[PDB]
This record gives structure tokens, C-alpha cells and sequence, in this order.
């Protein structure tokens, strides 16, 4: 959650 | 008229198998501790790992002749760094940041795909885009590109929907050279498909 590559 | 001798030969060959396919796909043995290889090697899922970049080898390193094999990995799981290339066998896989890893050392060729850029031993701004006459902003590399290795010449390149772009890496004879990506999207899925030889 919250991060540009969908990490989390 | 830039294409490596034997190249139509090649792609108009039977497809190699699956059985072929995962002899030259992903080693699970040769991949960042992030990345779980499946399908014996026809693919590999990039766990959710955030502030990092992640690489993999293929099994079989190549020093001869001509080797192509096609990379799938969907649009929508591309981030911010998406590269496609070879590399030795002594290039990092890892490190902690969001970056063009493929390429950013002397042990590594890469083209980045959503910038059109090519790095080798290159931190990326400045490095020249391919192919010649595009950027980044005006084009856009679809879901599955072939990676096109000239052992005989020394040479990388690339071709798209069946045509070759031209060499985009040159300098390679004698070196023993694996295909590669590196990633930063969580859950991507980033598929190989070994096409062939000849040589």
C-alpha cells in the first residue's frame, strides 16, 4: 500500500 | 539489412517445445531472492518487495552462434524500471533501490522498455535510445518482444511483431552471455520463451 511499483 | 545471419531461419523453424523452453528459461538456481521461478522456468512472479530491484538469469549461458527467445511481461506490470537484456554471470540480481539494475554495471546489457533507453555500465541519464530515430514518449513496446543474441558478430538487438530493430548492443565476442531482466513491479510475471538456435 502506497507504493508506485505495487509492492505494497 | 542488419540482421544476423540465419535470423529468418530461425523464427520460421518449429518452435522449440516446452521441454526446450524451460532447459533455457529461467534458472531457479540464478534469480534474486525476490523472484520465484515457475513452470520449471517458462516464467517467474517478482514477489511484493518494496524498495528493491530484482534480476534472473536464464539456465544456459550462450558464446556461439545465434539464440533468440521471446520475453512476454504485460504492460500493466512494468513500473518504473523495466529491462530487458543479457548478462554475465557475475551480475548482481539485487539491490535496494528502484533502478535500471539490467545494465548498470560492466556485467550487463540492457534495454529499458518503457524509456527506450539502452544501458550498459550506465546509471541512465544521457544513455542513448533505441531504436534509432524513436524515444521514449513516442513509442510504446508491446507485451511480447524477442531478444536476438549474435554470438558470431557480437551483438544484442531486438525485434518487435517479427521485424529486428537493428543491433542495439555491440562488443561481445568471446564473453558468455544469459538472458535477463530486471523488475520492480510487485507480482509481475515476466514469461521466456526460448526460440532457438543456429551456428
Amino acid at each position: 500500500r502506497g507504493d508506485i511499483n505495487n509492492n505494497v | 539489412l542488419s540482421c544476423p545471419e540465419g535470423l529468418e531461419e530461425l523464427l520460421s523453424a518449429p518452435p522449440p517445445d516446452l521441454g526446450a523452453q524451460r532447459r533455457h528459461g529461467w534458472n531457479p538456481k540464478d534469480c534474486s531472492e525476490n523472484i520465484e521461478v515457475k513452470e520449471g522456468g517458462l516464467y517467474f512472479e517478482r514477489r511484493p518487495v518494496a524498495q528493491s530491484t530484482d534480476g534472473a538469469r536464464g539456465k544456459r549461458g550462450y558464446s556461439r552462434g545465434l539464440h533468440a527467445w521471446e520475453i512476454s511481461w504485460p504492460l500493466e506490470q512494468r513500473g518504473t524500471h523495466a529491462v530487458v537484456g543479457v548478462a554475465t554471470a557475475l551480475a548482481p540480481l539485487q539491490t535496494d533501490h528502484y533502478a535500471a539494475l539490467l545494465g548498470s554495471n560492466s556485467e550487463s546489457w540492457g534495454w529499458d522498455i518503457g524509456r527506450g533507453k539502452l544501458y550498459h555500465q550506465s546509471k541512465g541519464p544521457g544513455a542513448p535510445q533505441y531504436p534509432a530515430g524513436t524515444q521514449g514518449e513516442q513509442l510504446e513496446v508491446p507485451e511480447r518482444l524477442l531478444v536476438v543474441l549474435d554470438m558470431e558478430e557480437g551483438t544484442l538487438g531486438y525485434a518487435i511483431g517479427g521485424t529486428y530493430l537493428g543491433p542495439a548492443f555491440r562488443g561481445l565476442k568471446g564473453r558468455t552471455l544469459y538472458p535477463a531482466v530486471s523488475a520492480v513491479w510487485g507480482q509481475c510475471q515476466v514469461r521466456i520463451r526460448y526460440l532457438g538456435e543456429r551456428g
